[PDB]
């Protein structure tokens, strides 16, 4: 099963290869291995992004 | 909005 995940606040990348998203956003899940930071895709994006800057949708 | 970890 794909999963999902829902953005809580807004994210602005500090450093290059982190995602960027707004709240409500929806992002797919590529990586969770880490529990701080997990990796996955908006649309055309890719990239890591704060654990505790999400929460499940799907 | 928490402040985001050591990268």
């Amino acid at each position: 099963e794909t999963k999902f995940v829902q953005a809580l606040f807004d994210f602005n990348p500090q450093e290059s290869g982190e995602l960027a998203f707004k709240r409500g956003d929806v992002i797919t899940l590529i990586n969770k291995d880490d529990p701080n930071w997990w990796e996955g895709q908006l649309n055309n994006r890719r990239g890591i992004f704060p654990s505790n800057y999400v929460c499940p949708y799907n | 909005p928490p402040p985001v970890g050591p990268r």
